RNA sequence: GGUUCGAAGACGAUCAGAUACCGUCGUAGUUCCGACCAUAAACGAUGCCGACUGGCGAUGCGGCGGCGUUAUUCCCAUGACCCGCCGGGCAGCUUCCGGGAAACCAAAGUCUUUGGGUUCCGGGGGGAGUAUGGUUGCAAAGCUGAAACUUAAAGGAAUUGA
């Protein structure tokens, strides 16, 4: 799993994180 | 030390205590996250009421059921 | 059993011309047979295998294990030994090193802690050895203070006659090997440190194989 | 694939060294010289080894054999170097001198020899070889 | 930029021993300077020594001898009493029998152990030996 | 090396390069000591007697140990002082 | 580990160089990095000379060559064999293989 | 020489090093010979000066002259042009040739058949000869090397600057050499000329001997 | 404004599958102007200023000196070669300077013989550049930045095998 793809991944999972925060805000 | 005047002993001392923050057993010991995570909380021993009796089992290369009991 | 000679300065030794082992460290000659030595100090010479480390090589069919042993040697006072080989049996590989530590034997400089009265006891300064990560530091320490050390440059120690000293490693001292012969490098440099009572300059001494040239083309060609 | 060990070649060349004066130059002959001068334990080395002595007899006649010294043949390598000239290559009455050397022998005490000849000095300092 | 000239002068002896020369041009020039060799002059460790005068800081061309192992500079120009004399001579010199620190008091800038026969404290320099 | 009494308690007293003054070690084998003839004045033959030079290894491994040689022996008349 | 001095390529006092393109694939590698063939070849090759030369209308006709100039990656060149590995030593030097032939 | 009218060089042995081009050197010079050196041509060639060759070749004999034993000066050439000098200087002076290969380990294997352990290394080029030099550093004897324009001075205690390639040049630093060190040994005096011909230590190669062999016949 | 190339997409191949490598087409983009963003193996994986410690042959700029060739021609002087010297610069070869765990480095040396000045910054491996708070941005994201918990190793240079 090169860190590349997994800083990827991280971004999108936190991205998602983000969004379902403000939806409850 | 990189620095060498001899008016420099605020720079000097005030690195230090910077720098003594990413020691692990200085950060564990002056910060009260560490103490509160103590089941004893700072105690040498503790007493506790039986709930029950439970056996777990080792780790990769030994094979054997530890006694244990959960308090 | 009885040794015959092949070198230059073999000959001269056994013919009871040479004085003592002191005269050809004046000349730093090359000692490369292992009699010289002990004719001048076999009664005084105590050695101690300081381990047996076993390294092996991986071959087509397992391993190929030697076993490699670490002898230090010398007299109790001004001269000290260190000798490795490594051979596919541990008795001749403590044979082979003794015969290799004897080879290597350097005098010891010893000086005086405060004031000098008395015997010689302590090392002349502060000296320094390096191999590997391994930094050995020796410290001069008043009389009656003792070796003070790790258990290995200790026992190379009082092999050299100094009987108290102060010291310091650095490194990675677990390795016996370099933490071994680290000491002794400190150790052979306690004549190469030039001292204001060393300020004196030199009167030559005419060189064995020159003084003795004619007993040299007699006894053997 | 018919090369001849080390124990072959060995033997013949000691062999050739020792006894080149009876040694000859067919085969048939020096296998017999080679029986009865060494003891060779049996019959196919005996000839593998005779085969060889014949086969450096022919080397040997032509010229020198670096492994293998027969003692005539160094006996002209000395009487070679033992040569001198009648007159010496170094006995000239014109030696051929540039000027600057002149100058350094002028400074020597030797201002001016007999027969010191000066020359003009090449005129481009072109010297090196072109880089590429 | 150039901040100590004391220390780049015998830093340029140092290396110059080191290497087995018999001279060194110390390229800048001050009273500290030659008032510290004339320090180590009395003591034997080098010759005599030279100062050319440009009308700017002039050079100096000093004679070694084999005798030194090593000079200094220490760094900031500590003040010390007759109380630290012992512990800094116990860290920085060799042994107990030679060895000097050169350290500059209102008596004049003078080796340690005659800077204790007139008891005065000072200003720390460096060493040599 | 004296003690207060006076007596000289080191074990040898070691050589010293004749061109940079340090030590020769008891194992410095690349150090040499080389013995040079004296020549008398009006014939110019061997005496028997030398003017002795030490070298350390250090000196020869540099490459200046034949202009050490080279001043040692203008430094005691063995060569012109012009040169 | 640092297996090359220079890293591979000529560029010591630049910080940017311009990439160009590989003949054989179109990798794109920077041009000092680049492996470069400059091969001067007849157009008949060594069979047809005869031919073409007893077939001309005109008398001792020099027949012109063909000057291109090729371009390589790394892999490219491995893989034609254009250069190769050597051992860890024999990488230093940097004189070309012989041009007697 | 120190400055003694019978040890300065004299006019007949001038014309005998001019006739060899010893004084010619080479295109290129290192920075430790820089000091024997006259000044530079513009054909590119230096000059070696001929005053500090004679010095340095008369500070050389006097070392072979203190070693009593003339049997432990060792002689090495590897190149052809000075391997008949080596023969020829032992031949007079009484010193061990070693000419041609140097097998490594004669002076520091003691197991080895050819194990000699000489006080004397005089060698006829530093850079040829790299390997008996090498192992000078590990047995305390001093070096003695000719040396040209460009050879390095490592390890090299007495160096004689000639030219030390030309087959003339050669033989006859090597004929004179021997010459000195019987003059100063008292082998032979300082009055007459010395019998035997420097054309004896000059090498000649197989070229020109069956020239002159049917010129002779 | 849009020639070429070409994320996405479409189809044809291959394949056990092939949302890929190969092929054809092709959108945003690739180009320019005016505004944001502030990250790259943004690398020499190597802070800046200053001093000292070996050679050698080159190369670029400027300057100085010198045989001689070659232009202008009509000789002076400027150009083009050649031979050196000086100062900065990009590098190179060699070295028992010295250092380093070593690979290697004329600096990565002048360090237990430890102090030229000064800035930033690391403290076993993970969790994790994550949670939270703050701040910047149109957004994408940037900067600052933990802990609980987990674990005897993770790792660097070199050696012999496979
Ligand atoms: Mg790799
Ligand atoms: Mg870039
Ligand atoms: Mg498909
Ligand atoms: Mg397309
Ligand atoms: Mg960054
Ligand atoms: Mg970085
Ligand atoms: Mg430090
Ligand atoms: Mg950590
Ligand atoms: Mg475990
Ligand atoms: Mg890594
Ligand atoms: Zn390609």
């Amino acid at each position: 799993m090169r860190a590349k793809w997994r800083k990827k991944r991280m971004r999108r999972l936190k991205r998602k994180r983000r969004k379902m925060r403000q939806r409850s805000k | 030390g990189k620095c060498r005047g001899l008016r420099t002993a605020r720079k000097l001392r005030s690195h230090r205590r910077d720098q003594k923050w990413h020691d692990k057993q200085y950060k564990k010991a002056h910060l009260g996250t560490a103490l509160k995570a103590n089941p004893f909380g700072g105690a040498s021993h503790a007493k506790g009421i039986v709930l029950e009796k439970v056996g777990v089992e080792a780790k990769q290369p030994n094979s054997a059921i530890r006694k244990c009991v959960r308090v | 059993k009885e040794w015959l000679p092949v070198t230059k300065l073999g000959r001269l030794v056994k013919d009871m011309k040479i004085k003592s082992l002191e005269e050809i460290y004046l000349f730093s000659l090359p000692i490369k047979e292992s009699e010289i030595i002990d004719f001048f100090l076999g009664a005084s010479l105590k050695d101690e295998v300081l381990k047996i480390m076993p390294v092996q090589k991986q071959t087509r069919a397992g391993q190929r294990t030697r076993f490699k042993a670490f002898v230090a040697i010398g007299d109790y006072n001004g001269h000290v030994g260190l000798g490795v080989k490594c051979s596919k049996e541990v008795a001749t590989a403590i044979r082979g090193a003794i015969i290799l530590a004897k080879l290597s034997i350097v005098p010891v400089r010893r000086g005086y802690w405060g004031n000098k009265i008395g015997k010689p006891h302590t090392v002349p300064c502060k000296v320094t050895g390096r191999c590997g990560s391994v930094l050995v530091r020796l410290i001069p320490a008043p009389r009656g203070t003792g070796i003070v050390s790790a258990p290995v440059p200790k026992k190379l120690l009082m092999m050299a006659g100094i009987d108290d000293c102060y010291t310091s490693a650095r490194g990675c001292t677990a390795t016996l090997g370099n933490f071994a012969k680290a000491t002794f490098d400190a150790i052979s440099k306690t004549y190469s440190y030039l001292t204001p009572d060393l300020w004196k300059e030199t009167v030559f001494t005419k060189s064995p194989y020159q003084e003795f040239t004619d007993h040299l083309v007699k006894t053997h060609t | 694939g018919r090369v001849r060990t080390k124990t072959v070649k060995k033997a013949a060349r000691v062999i050739i060294e020792k006894y080149y004066t009876r040694l000859g130059n067919d085969f048939h002959t020096n296998k017999r010289v080679c029986e009865e001068i060494a003891i060779i334990p049996s019959k196919k080395l005996r000839n593998k080894i005779a085969g060889y002595v014949t086969h450096l007899m022919k080397r040997i006649q032509r010229g020198p054999v670096r492994g293998i010294s027969i003692k005539l043949q160094e006996e002209e390598r000395e009487r070679r170097d033992n040569y001198v000239p009648e007159v010496s290559a170094l006995d000239q009455e014109i030696i051929e001198v540039d000027p600057d050397t002149k100058e350094m022998l002028k400074l020597l005490d030797f201002g001016s020899l007999s027969n010191l000849q000066v020359t003009q000095p090449t005129v481009g300092m072109n010297f090196k070889t072109p880089r590429g | 930029v150039r901040m100590n000239v004391l220390a780049d002068a015998l830093k340029s002896i140092n290396n110059a021993e080191k290497r087995g020369k018999r001279q060194v041009l110390i390229r800048p020039c001050s009273k500290v300077i030659v008032r510290f060799l004339t320090v180590m002059m009395k003591h034997g460790y080098i010759g005599e020594f030279e100062i050319i005068d440009d009308h700017r800081a002039g050079k100096i061309v000093v004679n070694l001898t084999g005798r030194l192992n090593k000079c200094g500079v220490i760094s900031p120009r500590f003040d010390v009493q007759l109380k630290d004399l012992e512990k800094w001579q116990n860290n920085l010199l060799p042994s107990r029998q030679f060895g000097f620190i050169v350290l500059t008091t209102s008596a004049g800038i003078m080796d340690h152990e005659e800077a204790r026969r007139k008891h005065t404290g000072g200003k720390i320099l460096g060493f040599f030996f | 090396m004296q003690n207060d009494a006076g007596e000289f308690v080191d074990l040898y007293v070691p050589r010293k390069c004749s061109a940079s003054n340090r030590i020769i070690g008891a194992k410095d084998h690349a150090s040499i000591q080389m013995n040079v003839a004296e020549v008398d004045k009006v014939t110019g033959r061997f005496n028997g007697q030398f003017k002795t030079y030490a070298i350390c290894g250090a000196i020869r491994r540099m490459g200046e140990s034949d202009d050490s040689i080279l001043r040692l022996a203008k430094a005691d008349g063995i060569v012109s002082k012009n040169f | 580990t640092k297996k090359r001095r220079n890293n591979g390529r000529a560029k010591k006092g630049r910080g940017h160089v311009q990439p160009i393109r590989c003949t054989n694939c179109a990798r794109c590698v920077p041009k000092d990095k680049a492996i470069k063939k400059f091969v001067i070849r007849n157009i008949v090759e060594a069979a047809a000379v005869r031919d073409i030369s007893e077939a001309s209308v005109f008398d001792a006709y020099v027949l012109p060559k063909l000057y291109v100039k090729l371009h390589y990656c790394v892999s490219c060149a491995i893989h034609s064999k254009v250069v190769r590995n050597r051992s860890r030593e024999a990488r230093k030097d940097r004189t070309p293989p012989p041009r007697f032939r | 020489s120190g400055a003694l009218d019978v040890l300065q060089m004299k006019e007949e042995d001038v014309l005998k090093f001019l006739a060899a081009g010893t004084h010619l050197g080479g295109t290129n010079l290192d920075f430790q010979m820089e000091q024997y050196i006259y000044k530079r041509k513009s054909d590119g060639i230096y000059i070696i000066n001929l005053k500090r060759t004679w010095e340095k070749l008369l500070l050389a004999a006097r070392a072979i002259v203190a070693i009593e034993n003339p049997a432990d000066v060792s002689v090495i050439s590897s190149r052809n042009t000075g391997q008949r000098a080596v023969l020829k200087f032992a031949a007079a002076t009484g010193a061990t040739p070693i000419a041609g290969r140097f097998t490594p380990g004669t002076f520091t294997n003691q197991i080895q058949t050819a194990f000699r352990e000489p006080r004397l290394l005089v060698v006829t080029d530093p850079r040829a000869d790299h390997q008996p030099l090498t192992e000078a550093s590990y047995v305390n004897l001093p070096t003695i090397a000719l040396c040209n324009t460009d050879s390095p001075l490592r390890y090299v205690d007495i160096a004689i600057p000639c030219n030390n390639k030309g087959a003339h040049s050669v033989g006859l630093m090597w004929w004179m050499l021997a010459r000195e060190v019987l003059r100063m040994r008292g082998t032979i005096s300082r009055e007459h000329p010395w019998e035997v011909m420097p054309d004896l230590y000059f090498y000649r190669d197989p070229e020109e001997i069956e020239k002159e062999e049917q010129a002779a016949a």
